[PDB]
């Protein structure tokens, strides 16, 4: 009961869930989110050096 | 209960909510903010405007005995407008003869009555019952509600030009028919001219045909505008439906008050650009095209309003807006980097080797460049477009790390990182972190008088916030001692004089854009920096504006401080002179980024500002006055207990919306040190080669769009919520005849649900519509927006709800179905179930009127409340109660409410069938509006009703009722020896407005119910003396009028305006 | 004329494929564009640039103004080849830049040279420009004035790219065409309406079609194939079959009167079999006498990915029982909206090696067992009872079995005893679970699943990929992972209610309750992964062998057919097992007769009686040691079957190090 | 209970999870009120005993 159905591949995790997982959930969230919005990310040069 | 469990699971099975938002929605509100879609609001039908069908029930007698089939035109396949049998009546079928682009996936289909018509009407709210037939009679109101907005919802469409052909038979005057599309079209022609047909006989289709006016067949006018090209526009005569003919022509007129012609394009084109580039527009003769984007401006306030609402108190949705809005400053700005020029110039400081310190190259690791500090400074630069929604604060680690002493010196460059960063963000307490950031530097030092113990003044800077933390020696410039803090009595006078100055830039173009903005004026942009145009357009480095002259005048603060009498001593003369020189060279720096800020960064963001995917949101800035620093922006979107008044309920039940968001104070002054031009630039080259691929889309024209929708659905939303609940709105019921239940807070809620489903299932949609609204109390909503300065003193808009039409047209339809409730397969009154054993001929939808009785019948029991029943002992009659106490047996003419007989529908079969049956009591049973079954008979052979009257008897549920059955004679054309037929369900009103005509290929109709083709319809034929505009709309439909047929043309803009590379 | 349809077009290639009948579309003059080259295009165009821009950009195109690009190397390769060879150098260069390429021996140290060099621009000379600093729209924009367009990057978008130097520099129209971009710049151009953006296969014409009609969608001249087919008159490959949907709906006819009830919709069965079933739009009644389903309606339900109604649009589960609170008995079919290929060859299936299919317990295998062995369309048999293991196998050879070992789990709670009290105990009168009990049981179903049941599964799998290849049912997702299975893991479900099967078949060997609640705790033993509806197996089993019989059919049995298998050579003291048989025409095969079978050995131990009234056989048993075969290496043109038992043609037999060797004909 | 299984209330979950948000992060540097509200409310299934 506490997933949807897919997006793609990937089901997600409703926040009502009765389990332990949404806290594991809510820091990789916040983990992901925060790191995308850093600006050194977007730069085509720190994406060829983390290719390298 | 073995068997019995598994229904039970079943049926717990199928109650899954249709509702699944619960997960989180804030990644795809971002996306739609800065992406939305647009609806489809222009489709072309091809077919005939009809929603009405004519449908044969029973087939005619074509061979019989007193009549030779070489009278009746089945028999020479003649086709005819009607079909030739023996009963004909009229259902409801929406979009057949519609050859329609795409389907709207809305349709109102129905079965011929004489099938089952219920799954209608059990579409919405029963969750909870249990068989395939039967529905609850408290859902009445919302399943029409519902099915009127799916009426409505499946007409929006626009009459398309097809093409003509005179006719070569003499069947007419030479007139000119339609022909429409489609893989079999040849008959069509019988269906949709019913004059045009021949007169044979005195069947009731040849007398109708026969006795009409001629010369109203085909085309009669048109609009020939060039020498061969599409005409504009024609009048057609043909069969129509006079209700769906008034749909399309209000829809038909919301869209051509939309329309514009592309010489405002062009104008406005030009205005949002400032001429930097021109555009075309032809000088000819117009083909006619429609292209519908002018839209109101309190439609754009309300989207704007619901936009705000949306991204509320979360800085994840608005940070992608303004990190687009950096980029796209980046693609058209002149400026760049020049990272190199700080390192160039601190080459030539003349200092020691021998000492320690090196004010030279401490600045250099205090401010590295890296290439990337334009990403944090167009950012902040783009956050001036909103003040209300966001904050640009500077990052707290930016900031000396607990004080730092004046001593050092790397604390001493850190200051002038912060003195320089400080006045582009739109924090209004912006002085306030500048003054406190030099008064915890000097501690022990200089001291100034605070305000309490809490906010002192080592109290560190970043976390002054709130705009009345503010001590009060800063504002009172004379409570710092002259000569006990002389230096911080300077940087005083400095930020309270030297302070940059708000000023405005005029964007936007109000003609064609409706302005969005709301607490400013349209077409007005406010800038927290002061701005003049250039003269010049080969631009060069100048010296007098206010960020050079801030830089400046901290550069000298600077210099008193390291000439004070206490703070030179501990130097030595090596560093004192290395610094002195340092700072003389670092005000007289060569950057452009002043001059930029000054004279073209305001050109370029009101040219970016109208094309832009979330409009600006500004409440007005201000300097260093306490008393209107604006705090709690704040959106309502409901009412409260009984005040029903906007300005009355605004300031209590809002919302509170706002971030502050974080920027770093170094990447801000690299920016502000270290930035140069192109070597030969020259603007009015430079700008009108950047601003030319940008003006060539559309998207803003489809925002435009979608704000019609977006304004539309919550004046539909109120309207239909309105019929159900009790709001606040002054609207106009009409379904009070329908029963239904007293509806809460959760059945509002669900039926809106399922309105903006419908809702967003037309117009292709695909994300979040009406939703913001919908998840609170959608019976008492409203819109209005407000804040307050620091005094109290609010300012607030209360937008306006301008014109709608699906409204306006869901109403039309009610005011429709009053009049013919019988069309869509609804009765009214109530019925009477008693034993009526006859041999006559009369329908059981029209009754002789000795049958019936009232509350107004003399003799007659009701029975209310109290349903109690006392046996029969030792042969006495078993009997029950009246409401006034009396106590009675079981005989004579009762009334019942029909949830009295749903409460007890076990107890009362057992007690009242047998008697209804075989003895002599009737019963009225009040119900308001039911649907029905239509079984017929053969009237020659007997027939009794007792099978489907007690099959309806022992279905009645407290949940749901199935459809009452009635029994229909079949009416015939010669004499027809009676048989005795008994009947137990009839009704009260009449009922018989569904038939349409009985015995259509036949001179007469002798025994059963007769009705000829009806005159009060087909009204343009039978009158002569009538216009051809003339319909009698909310009593009945008339089935035939004229129709305008447009053949307007949809291009897009760039085809049309050119550009002029 | 020029309309956009969903689907790569080229114009050699989907003419032989037709592409347009397969729409829908009876149909010279329809002359079809190459945009095979542009999807490639786009595809390296999207990784520099955002996607807006790029899409945008490229929606703006007719694709009748003819024209190209032109890329020339960047500058000092472009002085360098006017100073060689060819003097080409245009009449746009200055008068004494070309003064100075005339000469012979330039260098360095000339100084009046050089002094020109560094201040020229290749802007100067050829207008208009395309640099790596402009805009994708400006790029068509300049594209659509004049035939040829300079540029210096290669990342552009839109016709075909020629090149200007060596590359020891650098470092037709007709009447009515199609394509598969939706054009803007003529007021008419035409986008074709046949399906929607759910089940375009491209993934990135999908991407462009809803960018398009999110914006553009009121100002697209929109038609519908018959219009199509109105305006138009007044090797072959197998794994491409067109696919529709079923418009149909349930309709309760008690005595006399019908009813309609619901509006269901059925989303992507192939078209061949409803031609070779021969419905149309009719009546149908699909119960037996029994009551089970009559055998090809239940096909039609296992062809198909999805059920669902459309009023609402929540997925419809279809009641397989007769208890009434919805049975559906009646139905009538009223269309077929939608028409695309689709490729059934899937993405997981790569090498070949086991298929491990997992259904839920309480699933239909009793007719699809029944079914699928009864299925044959050439001289070969599809999919016999003999190579499918069931779920129920793998825990039986054991003492006393898994179902009766979680039998007795009662004895450890506390208050239960006699199994139909903990069967009361779990279930309330719904037979929903509840939240704890059933947590509680399998706190302790748990290890006698893991520590107990997975050694003998692993153990079990490594004897069924030795003894040949195989298919086996798996009841849940872990059950195939904690033993190491080795094989493709397909995660399969039906459109019906799993649950209430369980009610209707007795002689169930224990509780009836009981397999219930047995059945809930294998759903919550397995993983969170979407099943992927078994239609999309079921179509890759039948519909390219029924595809194969409309042209390999009755060309000769002898050298149509070939088979793939391990070879022992014959000096042996007391050879030829089959691993697939491949059905192809004659080229195929003889395309097939070359592609050498080494570098694929195995070890096959042969050593049986003859067990059959069949000729000589012993079963032995092959263990692969290199790698799998892939299926690219057969080809995309011949089908082959997908299971096989291991037999050649007494004495004893040993470790044989073999080798493939294709025969045929 | 009896007082439960009587009642025509059910608590749903779902009232606070569409308005509240767990994402919200106002700031950067800790959690927001808003998920800082949800973090102690915990609008789990559990029970109201």
């Amino acid at each position: 009961k506490d997933w949807t159905g897919p997006i793609g591949e990937i089901r997600i995790l409703k926040d009502t869930t009765s389990s332990i997982a949404r806290y594991l959930y809510r820091t990789w969230y916040l983990a992901a989110a925060r790191m995308a919005a850093q600006p050194r990310t977007w730069d085509p040069l720190f994406q060829a050096i983390m290719r390298s | 209960e073995i068997q019995r469990h598994i229904t039970e699971f079943i049926s717990s099975w199928q109650n899954h909510p249709i509702v699944q938002v619960s997960a989180d929605v804030e990644n795809r509100k971002t996306a739609q903010l800065l992406h939305a879609d647009t609806p489809r609001l222009v489709t072309w039908d091809a077919g005939l405007c009809t929603s009405f069908k004519i449908v044969p029930i029973v087939p005619a007698q074509v061979p019989q005995d007193v009549l030779a089939y070489t009278f009746f035109t089945s028999s020479y396949a003649i086709q005819s407008p009607f079909p030739e049998a023996a009963v004909s009546r009229i259902v409801v079928h929406t979009r057949w003869a519609s050859n329609v682009d795409f389907d709207r996936d809305s349709s109102v289909i129905m079965a011929p009555p004489t099938e089952n018509n219920i799954h209608l009407f059990k579409q919405l709210l029963n969750t909870e019952t249990l068989s395939v037939r039967g529905a609850n009679p408290l859902m009445f109101r919302a399943n029409v509600l519902h099915m009127l907005l799916e009426f409505v919802l499946d007409n929006l469409y626009l009459n398309r030009h097809t093409g003509f052909s005179q006719d070569h038979t003499p069947f007419t005057e030479g007139a000119n028919l339609r022909s429409l599309p489609g893989p079999d079209a040849e008959k069509w022609y019988s269906i949709m001219y019913p004059t045009r047909m021949g007169t044979p006989n005195v069947s009731k289709i040849c007398n109708f045909v026969a006795s009409c006016v001629r010369n109203r067949v085909g085309r009669f006018d048109r609009a020939q505008m060039m020498n061969g090209a599409m005409s504009e526009w024609v009048d057609v005569f043909e069969t129509s439906d006079a209700l769906t003919v008034s749909i399309r022509g209000r829809w038909m007129a919301r869209l051509a008050r939309m329309n514009i012609n592309p010489t405002e394009i062009e104008w406005a084109l030009t205005e949002c650009a400032q001429g930097y580039v021109t555009v075309t527009s032809p000088y000819a003769p117009s083909v006619n095209r429609l292209m519908p984007y002018r839209i109101s401006n309190a439609e754009r306030q309300i989207s704007q309003i619901i936009r705000v609402m949306n991204i509320g108190n979360n800085a994840t949705v608005i940070q992608p807006v303004l990190q687009d809005i950096s980029v796209l400053l980046q693609r058209i700005s002149p400026l760049q980097i020049d990272p190199t020029i700080i390192s160039n110039t601190m080459s030539t400081v003349s200092e020691s080797t021998t000492q320690t310190l090196s004010p030279a190259s401490s600045i250099l690791g205090k401010l590295r460049p890296s290439n990337s500090d334009f990403s944090s400074f167009r950012v902040a630069l783009a956050g001036w477009l909103y003040n209300g929604v966001v904050t640009t604060v500077i990052d707290d680690s930016s900031y000396p790390k607990d004080g730092g002493s004046v001593t050092s010196l790397e604390n001493l460059w850190d200051f002038f990182i912060l003195a320089l960063a400080l006045p582009l963000t739109t924090d209004p307490c912006a002085p306030v972190k500048a003054f406190m950031t030099l008064a915890n530097m000097m501690v022990g030092f200089e001291t100034i008088p605070m305000d309490n113990q809490i906010y002192t003044q080592s109290r560190r800077a970043s976390a002054f916030s709130t705009p009345h933390t503010w001590p009060r020696c800063f504002m009172n410039i004379q409570l710092i001692s002259p000569i006990d803090a002389p230096i911080l009595r300077q940087w005083a006078e400095i930020i309270h004089r030297y302070w940059p100055n708000p000023s405005q830039i005029r964007y936007g173009t109000p003609n064609v854009f409706g302005s969005a903005n709301l607490f400013t004026p349209p077409e007005v942009l406010l800038l927290p920096i002061d701005h003049q145009p250039a003269n010049v357009t080969t631009p060069t480095l100048d010296f007098t504006n206010e960020l050079t002259n801030w830089r400046a005048r901290v550069c000298e603060l600077m210099k008193n401080l390291v000439d004070n009498q206490r703070y030179q001593p501990g130097w030595t003369q090596s560093l004192v002179s290395s610094m002195r020189g340092t700072l003389g060279k670092l005000k007289l720096i060569k950057s452009m980024t002043p001059m930029y800020l000054q004279q073209l960064a305001p050109v370029e963001l009101a040219v970016i500002a109208p094309m832009l995917p979330f409009p600006p949101f500004q409440v007005p800035y201000v300097r260093l006055d306490r008393d209107r620093v604006p705090t709690m922006v704040g959106v309502t979107r409901q009412s409260r207990d009984t005040i029903t008044q906007p300005a009355l309920s605004l300031s209590t039940t809002n919302t509170t919306v706002g971030v502050p968001l974080a920027l770093d104070a170094r990447a801000i002054t690299v920016a502000l040190l270290s930035g140069k031009y192109p070597p030969d630039l020259v603007t009015n080259v430079w700008y009108a080669d950047a601003i030319y691929p940008m003006y060539a889309d559309t998207e803003v024209f489809s925002n435009l769009q979608r704000d019609v929708i977006t304004c539309e659905a919550v004046q539909t939303l109120v309207t239909l919520v309105a019929q159900i609940s009790e709001t606040q709105y002054p609207v106009d019921r009409y379904l009070d005849w329908i029963p239904s239940l007293r509806a809460s807070a959760a059945t509002a809620a669900t039926f809106a649900e399922w309105v903006n489903t419908s809702m967003k299932t037309a117009f292709d949609l695909s994300d979040m519509l009406l939703e913001p609204l919908l998840s609170g109390d959608p019976r008492m909503t409203q819109l209005a927006i407000q804040y307050q300065q620091y005094n109290g003193r609010t300012f607030n808009v209360i937008p306006e709800m301008p014109g709608s039409v699906i409204a306006d047209c869901v109403q039309l339809t009610a005011e429709v179905f009053n009049h013919e409730y019988n069309l869509f397969g609804i009765a009214r009154g109530d019925i009477i179930i008693g034993r009526v054993q006859s041999t006559h001929l009369w329908s059981p939808l029209a009754p002789p009127p000795d049958l019936v009785f009232d509350r107004d019948t003399p003799g007659v029991h009701i029975f209310g409340r109290d349903c109690r029943i006392s046996f029969g002992m030792n042969g006495a009659a078993p009997m029950i109660r009246d409401e006034t106490g009396m106590m009675v047996p079981f005989e004579g003419n009762w009334i019942f409410p029909l949830a009295l007989w749903q409460m007890n529908t076990r107890y009362f079969n057992q007690q009242f069938d047998a008697w209804i049956k075989t003895g002599e009591l009737r019963i009225r049973i009040e119900m308001g509006a039911y649907p029905y079954m239509l079984h017929y008979y053969d009237p020659r052979q007997y027939a009794n009703a007792w099978n489907l009257t007690s099959a309806w008897l022992e279905e009645i549920t407290p949940t749901s009722i199935p459809s009452v059955p009635f029994m229909v004679p079949i009416s015939s054309d010669h004499d027809i020896s009676s048989a005795p037929a008994v009947q137990y369900i009839i009704s009260t009103e009449y009922n018989d407005r569904s038939l349409f005509c009985t015995n259509s290929s036949s001179p007469q109709t002798i025994a059963g119910p007769d009705k000829h083709i009806p005159v009060e319809r087909y009204n343009i034929l039978t009158n002569p003396d009538a216009p051809p505009t003339q319909i009698q709309l909310p009593e009945v439909v008339d089935l035939y009028n004229v129709v305008t047929r447009y053949a307007y043309e949809t291009p897009p803009i760039t085809a049309v305006v050119m550009g002029v590379p | 004329a020029y309309i956009a349809v969903p689907a790569v077009v080229d114009s050699r290639s989907s003419e032989a494929i037709g592409l347009l009948e397969s729409f829908g579309v009876d149909a010279n003059d329809v002359s079809y564009q190459d945009h095979d080259y542009v999807v490639d295009q786009l595809q390296y165009m999207l990784d520099g640039y955002e996607a807006g821009d790029v899409i945008d950009a490229l929606v703006y195109r007719n694709w009748l103004h003819h024209s190209v690009y032109c890329l020339l190397p960047p500058k000092s390769q472009l002085l360098e080849y006017w100073k060689s060879n060819p003097s080409v150098i245009p009449d746009n260069v200055d008068r004494r830049l070309r003064k100075r390429l005339m000469l012979k021996k330039d260098l360095r140290k000339d100084d009046e040279y050089n002094q020109l060099a560094r201040a020229f621009k290749i802007s100067d000379v050829y207008a208009p420009l395309i640099s790596s600093t402009t805009s994708p729209m400006t790029m068509i924009q300049n594209l659509n004035q004049g035939e040829i367009v300079y540029t210096t990057t290669d990342r552009v978008i839109g016709a075909r790219v020629l090149l200007y130097a060596p590359r020891k520099y650098y470092a037709p129209h007709s009447r009515f065409n199609v394509g598969t971009f939706p054009s803007i710049a003529t007021p008419k151009c035409s986008v074709m309406s046949g399906v929607d953006i759910e089940s375009i296969p491209n993934e990135f014409i999908k991407l462009f079609y809803q960018r398009v009609k999110s914006i553009h969608a009121n100002i697209l001249n929109d038609i519908s194939p018959q219009i199509v087919s109105d305006m138009i008159n007044r090797h072959v490959d197998v794994y491409r079959v067109d696919v529709v949907n079923v418009l149909f709906e349930v309709v309760d006819v008690a005595d006399g009167l019908r009813s309609v009830s619901r509006k269901l919709i059925m989303h992507t069965v192939p078209v061949c079999i409803l031609e070779l079933l021969g419905i149309e739009i009719a009546d149908y009644c699909i119960r037996q006498e029994d009551g089970m389903f009559t055998d090809w309606f239940l096909l039609l339900t296992m062809l198909s990915d999805g059920l669902t109604d459309r009023r609402t649009h929540c997925q419809y589960l279809i009641n397989p029982s007769s208890m009434p609170p919805d049975v559906i008995l009646n139905i009538s079919i009223t269309g077929f909206i939608n028409r695309h290929t689709i490729d059934v060859m899937p993405d997981v299936y790569d090498f070949i090696k086991p298929i491990g299919a997992v259904l839920p317990k309480g699933s239909f295998k009793s007719t699809i067992m029944r079914v699928l062995d009864s299925i044959s369309v050439l001289g070969v048999k599809i999919m016999p009872r003999a190579h499918v293991v069931d779920s129920d196998e793998v825990g039986e050879q054991m003492e006393p079995t898994f179902e009766h070992a979680v039998m007795e789990i009662y004895k450890g709670i506390a208050g239960v005893d006699s199994l139909d009290d903990l069967t009361k105990w779990v279930l309330n009168s719904d037979l929903v679970p509840h939240d704890d009990r059933l947590g509680q049981l399998f706190q302790a179903f748990l290890p006698l699943a893991k520590d107990l049941l997975a050694p003998m599964a692993r153990q079990f799998y490594d004897n069924s990929m030795s003894e040949g290849r195989l298919l086996t049912f798996a009841h849940a997702d872990s059950e195939l992972l904690n033993a190491n299975y080795f094989g493709h893991l397909l995660r399969l479900k039906i459109p019906y209610i799993t649950e209430v099967n369980l009610m209707i078949r007795k002689n169930r060997e224990g509780g009836e309750l009981f397999q219930l609640v047995l059945s809930y705790l294998y759903k919550m033993y397995a993983t969170s992964a979407q099943p992927k509806w078994f239609g999309s197996l079921l179509r890759l089993l039948i519909c390219p062998w029924l595809h194969m019989e409309k042209l390999i059919g009755e060309a000769d049995p002898a050298s149509t057919s070939a088979e793939i298998g391990w070879h022992v050579p014959r000096e042996q003291l007391m050879g030829f097992i089959p691993y697939v048989s491949i059905r192809a025409p004659r080229l195929v095969i003889e395309e097939l007769m070359e592609k050498n079978w080494g570098q694929y050995h195995a070890q096959v131990i042969v050593t049986d009686q003859l067990v059959v009234g069949e000729p000589r056989r012993v079963s032995a048993k092959a263990v692969i040691k290199g790698n799998h075969l892939p299926v690219k290496l057969i080809s995309r043109f011949a089908c082959f079957t997908l299971t096989s038992k291991y037999e050649m043609r007494t004495g004893r037999g040993a470790a044989y190090n073999a080798r493939l060797a294709f025969r045929s004909d």
